[PDB]
């Protein structure tokens, strides 16, 4: 419907200010935080409400996390396991009633009204870090590590080698590309349903974007172990 | 068992049914033949530990005439060992059956690799010479005691 | 080069072929199996009756 | 570590725990670990084979069933 | 000359060859296992729709750039 | 030059191959599961036809765009 | 000029790819299972009949184009 | 310009395509089964037949579009 | 220097110019009718010589035909018969030299041209007498009939009905056109191939277009029983 | 201009793709057919070449129309 | 000109025909698996998923470059 | 103008995917036969090269017109 | 003339969708023995990721040579 | 015009994709069969070559025009 | 006009379509074979990169067409 | 014309190599088929 840019600027007067995609992660921290002190504050010994809420994210979490790989336990899935509530909270947010329709007040802006890595900005952050885990996992964890990849190929096959290390460069860049492309597709969708001459119709992105960015949270997660494992070992 | 395997084709026959009769041991063979029911297949000189190699020169006989059609059913006639005292005469159905009762019929979904038609026709004529086998091992008990 | 006129000239043309053929060909080797088989089982009937 | 009988009409002849069997079944051999999932075969006339420790045992076996719980 | 009409069409067209075999591989496969054992079922009918979704995913990716093709 | 004409045809024709394949799959993987389980019939029929819906969603997909296209 | 012909052959030729594969594989799907159980025939038939259709009918959609492209 | 020449040849080549692939299954699923169960044998090459007339009515569809623009 | 065409005429008849499929459609039947009579001429109940070989023919197809329905075998036989024996040996003639040679009477217009089953004129005849023996004994066989294509939804859906009706129509196309295609294709595999280093290339295909004449002689014959017995049913 | 020698070229490799992989799924599921079942060998192998010539007939299509393209 | 305008559509259209069938084999192939293994259904879906938004990565590559083609 | 200069590749790359897969199958499968039971080994070994005659020709059929385009 | 745009979307594009199926396939066949043998998972799988970094090899020459071509 | 350089790229691209699946179905059934048969594992193989022959002579007959084209 | 830009992404574009499915057919093929017998692995394995270096060939072939094309 | 005697030399060798090929086996075949069918019609004459 409105035209959207890829950039990031919106409303800020400031000057490198807070944009769509940029305010909307700061407010979607405060709803996380918002509900941490209503559902992960009150608590027992008896996991009711607020306690059996995190509690099953928390086991779910580390269940999954182990089957794959428990060897580190720092590992850039727990931060990606924060960052998954994030991208819940901005896809959340994202189908909200009148929250795409922002700036209707030359139609303005719509700043803190988008998904957490609607831009390159987040997605390619969240990479880096998930990059240097796995390379510290293997690099440093595993000590020396990178048998296919950097120079340890010695013992491998002459014809292998360099399409592993070249594809173990781009996990991190796919991975970033996928939390890029799911979020820019998912706004473009909303945006899309909104510019449809249908009425009072939902569109299917829409009412599938949680489940999108849900499981496209934890896809990313899982990958980032996933690609750590295997660098590992 | 002579009394039981004599008065059981008395009901055979008397509901209509031809009978046709196998005998292991030489006492069932030849009480057989002088009464006058002439056995279509026997195995004598049997050990008192044989192999169940020996029981097929029956067994297939009387599997082959089932899937052919010559008979419908099939029965044993064999002496079950209830005490070491007392060696009552059994009778038991060999058609095929259902599932047993219930053992582990639940949970269990096994890959059959040859096909699930192909591990039936398989299991069948061993699982009926297991029960014949089963039978003149119980009745070898059941002599001696 | 589809000439209704020589169309059906071939149309009529294998209509007489499969007729000739019939009267000359087919019947007398149809009747050929049918004897054959008959034969044989007259023959089966012949052994049956020297028993 | 899985309890593989190998059980005759006659008698039973192993009873013991094994790492892997090479099972020659009639679609095609076929090998067997400690947590295979639930299969029933049918052999045929070949050679069947035991992995413990490294020592192998060929058993040959003229035909027979197996079931891999 | 109309060639942004075919960009359109083209898009739509060659995004359903892709996930349209796709979803027949999944629906096929899990109903095939469903088949072999219905005390499973409940956990594949999540797991179909998982596997579509993503397939979806794609699916729409085509949809959503031709409003962005034809009316952007 | 009426190569909008051709963006109409053309939708159809490539929305139509993957769907083309989908519902092709998914009955056939449905069947071969009733000829072994017959009792779980009702279950699967319904979830083949919820594949059948996705797949023919692209499918009316592309003859939205077919429409459109051809009138406007 | 005569592009409209390349779209009433594009319609009839890229409309005819998915459902001929598609025909192909319910059929042999539906052969397969009649010959495993033949006493189900009469219903996985009907089966067959209410999808196979469904195929065709992206193909039909083709040739509706296929003759609207031409007049 | 010669280009009604190419529209005939996508016309029967791309007809062709789907339904060469389509009957290939039909008689290769047929005769799998009729090595299974050849009792069976007499109905399903009914269904074999109807369903081979069934699809390649789809391939002669193309390569009538061959001749009517080849002719007018 | 190729100049195979679809069709060729190279008149015969005056008053009424006919196209030379006439020619070699005579031949054929010429070659069929001396050589039939052969084999009629000797009734040995024990076959030997060209009476042996046309006795091992016969019943050959009489038993494919009857394996497909074995209550139509004998009404059907005359006609699929000759259509097995009358193309076959048109195809085969093919492979005689003097295809794309004889025509001297410069004029090349050759009047022996290929085969009978290479002009349309000639394989549209023989489809549509294929098709009318169809319905025939569907209609006789059933009465009335058109319980299929009633389209009674009885078992089918509505659209259904419809299609088999069309591809109804369809096969006296089709059997036509697979018949003049694959011989046509013959046609120049014979030709082009002689073009194009003549020694000893043509020979693998000369194989090929035997069988695959031979095939299509077979199935042709096969399909009009095939068709007959689910239009039957 | 030179599209007829490029048009005569698609009625050729379009229309060969089908059939192509056709015939390779007709053989194959013979060829497995009598492997299982080397009873009916006599008696199945006459549906493979039922099915080959149904491939095949649609390739041989692209042929005769590839002829009439560059010979009008 | 409209050339900038399709080769964003041929970008995502086109190269999302692979990853869609290849997302679909895959929930195929895992979903079987848990069918007959269900003990094992942790296993396989740690490795469906890293399979699935693994091939999703090809397909991202397309958006990626039609949104560099589009808007930049 | 190179029309006839990439019609030559179109014949020959076209017409190389069609019975480059089939003979794929044709092999494929009649290996798998062969490893089911070799007792049959002679009879299979006829049909699998039958395959490939019908397929491989195809192919042939195809470079032959890339040979006449060169030409004429 | 933007036809170099469409040079990067036709490299991205056809080069994602070969190793696409390739890479379901793969996964797919891993998972079955998984499966079958989850004992030999440790094999089966390093076998499993050399097989798809062939797959990625020949899918990112097809995304490097969009951006060579994207950026001069 | 540059048609001299689009018809090298056909020729390496088209006509490699029939072997390249052809090559993987081929090997992958010869495979298979070692598993279910060891004992035959050097027969198959045997036909495991020739058949990868058979489907690369397709890929050199692409080869040859590509290096043909490029010089003329 | 830039159409030498095309052609290098065709011959690598369309370059991978076979064997990007090519290594994907024996990868999964030898590995279901392997998951099936174990210690068939010895002659699986020389026979699996066999059949990868023959597919990924017709990709080199690409890349090195490219290449010519690119210089 | 040249294409007469291009068909004729290749025919005669194509004619000769079924017939090294072709005849042995079709022959074989025959005379099994007319040596069944004689034995049979003796075979009844013998019961007759």
């Amino acid at each position: 419907h409105v035209e959207v840019a890829a950039e990031v600027i919106f409303d800020g007067i400031p000057g490198f200010p807070i944009t769509n995609s940029f305010v909307v992660a700061i407010i979607i921290d405060i709803f996380v935080i918002a509900l941490a002190v209503a559902a992960t504050r009150n608590l027992q010994m008896v996991p009711r409400g607020l306690q059996n809420v995190m509690e099953f994210i928390l086991e779910s979490l580390y269940n999954l996390f182990r089957n794959i790989n428990a060897k580190y336990v720092a590992t850039a899935f727990p931060l990606v396991a924060t960052i998954f509530l994030f991208v819940l909270f901005g896809n959340w947010f994202g189908l909200l009633p009148g929250v795409g329709s922002i700036g209707v007040c030359g139609k303005k802006l719509v700043p803190l009204f988008r998904a957490p890595a609607a831009d390159l900005n987040f997605t390619f952050a969240i990479a880096v870090i998930s990059f240097v885990f796995i390379e510290y996992w293997g690099f440093r964890a595993l000590g020396p590590g990178y048998l296919k990849k950097f120079f340890n190929t010695n013992g491998i096959m002459s014809f292998v080698g360099i399409i592993e290390f070249i594809s173990e460069l781009v996990k991190p860049f796919a991975l970033a590309f996928r939390l890029f492309g799911n979020i820019f597709a998912g706004e473009v969708l909303l945006v899309v349903m909104a510019f449809l001459v249908p009425l009072l119709l939902p569109l299917p992105f829409y009412g599938f974007e949680v489940f999108v960015g849900f499981i496209q949270a934890l896809i990313f997660a899982l990958l980032t172990y996933a690609f750590l494992n295997i660098a590992v070992t | 068992v002579l009394r039981r395997a004599g008065r059981f084709i008395t009901e055979q026959r008397a509901m209509g049914r031809t009978v046709d009769v196998y005998t292991f041991g030489r006492k069932g063979r030849d009480f057989f033949l002088r009464t006058g029911f002439a056995p279509a297949g026997e195995a004598t000189r049997l050990g008192d530990a044989p192999k169940l190699e020996a029981i097929l020169g029956v067994a297939i006989s009387a599997i082959n005439g089932f899937q052919s059609g010559k008979y419908d059913e099939l029965y044993i006639i064999y002496s079950e060992f209830i005490n070491t005292l007392v060696q009552r005469p059994a009778i038991k159905q060999l058609l095929p059956v259902e599932s047993p009762d219930i053992s582990t019929t639940t949970n269990v979904d096994y890959t059959y690799e040859p096909g699930e038609e192909e591990v039936l026709n398989s299991i069948l004529p061993r699982y009926v010479e297991t029960q014949i086998y089963q039978a003149v091992l119980e009745s070898i008990a059941s002599e001696h005691s | 080069g589809i000439n209704p006129t020589l169309f059906i000239a071939q149309l009529i043309n294998f209509l007489l072929l499969i007729f000739i053929l019939r009267a000359l060909l087919y019947r007398p080797v149809m009747n050929l199996l049918n004897e054959r088989t008959r034969r044989i089982e007259e023959s089966v009937r012949d052994a049956e009756k020297v028993r | 570590p899985i309890h593989l009988e190998i059980v005759t009409a006659e008698r039973v002849i192993l009873s013991d725990d094994v790492d892997m069997i090479s099972a020659p079944t009639k679609d095609g051999r076929v090998g067997i670990l400690p947590r295979h999932a639930p299969l029933m075969t049918i052999l045929e006339p070949g050679e069947l084979d035991i992995i413990k420790n490294g020592e192998r045992t060929p058993f040959a076996v003229s035909g027979g069933f197996m079931e891999v719980l | 000359e109309g060639l942004n009409l075919v960009a359109t069409a083209l898009a739509v067209g060659l995004g359903a060859i892709g996930p349209g075999v796709g979803i027949g591989i999944i629906v096929s496969g899990a109903v095939q296992a469903i088949g072999r054992n219905p005390e499973i079922e409940n956990r594949v009918v999540t797991y179909m729709f998982i596997g579509i979704a993503f397939t979806e995913a794609l699916a729409i990716f085509g949809l959503v750039i031709a409003f962005l093709i034809g009316f952007g």
